[PDB]
C-alpha cells in the first residue's frame, strides 16, 4: 500500500530540491 | 547548490529545531490521507503539510534548497510555534519592524539570512536514511507546501515566480489541516497525474506536537 | 433520438433501476463528502457502484448512442456490473443471460442489438427522464454535464463513460482492506483531481450518488 | 448569526442570517453568491433533509453550525 493508492515499512525516503 | 534534503522526519525536525521550532512540535510522516486508523496514529492538529513529488512566501533562489524553503514556509505561517529570540524569529520580526518585504521575501535581506542558515547547516543536508547526491545534479522532485492562515488556504512554492496560491477558503469543522477537502483534493491531483503515470515518487510530512 | 438530461436525484436514479431490474433491498444515495468520518455513517454501506456528474473538462461496458442519455448508461454500467442485485427475469438481467449464451459480445455492448434494449428502455419511461426537483430542458440542449461510473469487478478498478470510445478505463487493482468502493483510494483520488479543476474554474457542478442497500 | 455551507468539491460558503430565516431564503443566498438556482439546491444539516418551509430555529440550527450543499443537475 503506497501513499499514491529508500523504502520504510509502505513511505518513501526520496530527496527534493 | 545544495545537496537535496531527503523526506526524512527528523532530518525536517532537527532543521527546523535548528530554525526555531520549538521542541514541543516536530515534523511527520503522512502515510495515508483519507484513512480512519492511520489518522488516530498522527499528532493533531497538523499545522503545515509539506509534499514531495515530481501569508509569507520566500523566492527560492539556492539550487536544491526547495526542502529548506519548504521548512521555511511550514514555520513563517505558524510564528506561535517559534521560540521567541530563535534565528528566524528574529529575521520575521526585523523585516516587520523595518517593513521591507511585509511577505514576499525576495531580496538582499533574505537572500543572506538564507544562505547563513544554509551554510551553518551543511551537514544535515546530507543526512538520513539514503544516499547523498551531489548538489550539482537534478533531482525531477520537489517540495511545496500547504498551510492555513487567516481562513485562506494557500499552496507554497518558492519556484512559482507568481508567488502564493489562494486554493479558496478554510472549514472550520475542521481540527487542522488533514481534514480540509480543499488540501487533501488539491494533493490527490498531483497523484492522479502521479496513478496514469506509473510514477510512486510521493512523500508527505505533517508538522504536528512532538 | 434525443432524450431529457437525468437529475442527479436518488429517487429519480431509483427509479428506473428498479424498473431495470434492481433488486428494492437497493437504491441509490446521495453522497455529499467524499473524505468525511461523520457523514459516510448517514451513508448505507456496502456501495457497490458510484456515479459522478461533472462538467466534461474483465467489466461490462455500453457505447453510449442516445444523445443526453449518459445518466442511463451510468445506471447500466452500476447494475450491469452488480448482477447480484437485479432481479431473476428482470428487463435486464434477461438482456444480459440472452448475449451470454449467444456470446456475441461477452463484455462490449456497441451492437445495434444494445442499442435497440436501449430504445425501448427509453420508449417505456420518458417521463422519468423529466422528474426531479430542477425544471426539465429540452432533449434538444446541451449540457456540459456528463455522468461516469466507477465499480470493482474481478479484483480492479474501473471507470465506465459511454463516451470513452477506447471503452472502459483501468484504475488498477482493489485494496481488499476496502469495506467497500468508498474506502478505495483509487476511486478517490481519480475522483479528487476532477474536483481540482472544478476548484480552479470556480464551478460547483458536481454530484456524486452511490449505489447501497435501503 | 454566521453559518457556513460546505460543497462537495471542498468549497466553503460563508453566510449571515437569522433564526427567522427559511431554508428558501437560505437557498435565495445561496443563488446570490453562486448563481445557483433554488431548485437545484438539498441542503442537509445532522444528516437530514431540510425543508423549504422550515427555519433555521425550526432545525435548532445555531451560530457556525455547517451545513452541506447537494446538487440536482442535469447531465448528459
Amino acid at each position: 500500500k503506497t501513499l499514491t493508492g529508500q523504502q520504510r515499512l509502505l513511505v518513501l525516503r526520496l530527496r527534493g530540491g | 547548490a545544495v545537496v537535496p534534503i531527503e523526506s526524512n522526519p527528523e532530518v525536517f525536525t532537527n532543521f527546523a529545531h535548528k530554525l526555531g521550532l520549538k521542541n514541543e512540535w516536530a515534523y511527520f510522516d503522512i502515510y495515508s490521507l483519507t484513512e480512519p486508523e492511520l489518522l488516530a496514529f498522527l499528532p493533531r492538529p497538523v499545522k503545515a503539510i509539506v509534499l514531495l513529488f515530481p501569508v509569507i512566501w520566500f523566492k527560492q533562489s539556492v539550487k536544491n534548497a526547495c526542502g529548506l524553503y519548504a521548512i521555511l514556509h511550514s514555520l513563517s505561517n505558524n510564528q506561535s510555534l517559534l521560540e521567541p529570540g530563535s534565528d528566524l524569529d528574529n529575521f520575521l520580526k526585523s523585516q516587520s519592524d523595518t517593513s521591507s518585504s511585509k511577505n514576499r521575501f525576495d531580496d538582499v535581506t533574505t537572500d543572506q539570512f538564507v544562505l547563513n542558515v544554509i551554510k551553518e547547516n551543511v551537514q544535515t543536508f546530507s543526512t538520513g536514511q539514503s544516499e547523498a547526491p551531489e548538489a550539482t545534479a537534478d533531482t525531477n522532485l520537489h517540495y511545496i507546501t500547504y498551510v492555513e492562515e487567516n481562513g485562506g488556504i494557500f499552496e507554497l512554492d518558492g519556484r512559482n515566480l507568481s508567488g502564493p496560491l489562494y486554493l479558496g477558503k478554510s472549514d472550520p469543522t475542521a481540527t487542522d489541516l488533514i481534514e480540509q477537502e480543499l488540501v487533501r483534493v488539491r494533493v490527490a491531483s498531483y497523484m492522479e497525474n502521479a496513478n496514469e503515470e506509473d510514477v510512486l515518487n510521493f512523500a508527505m510530512l505533517g508538522l504536528g506536537p512532538n
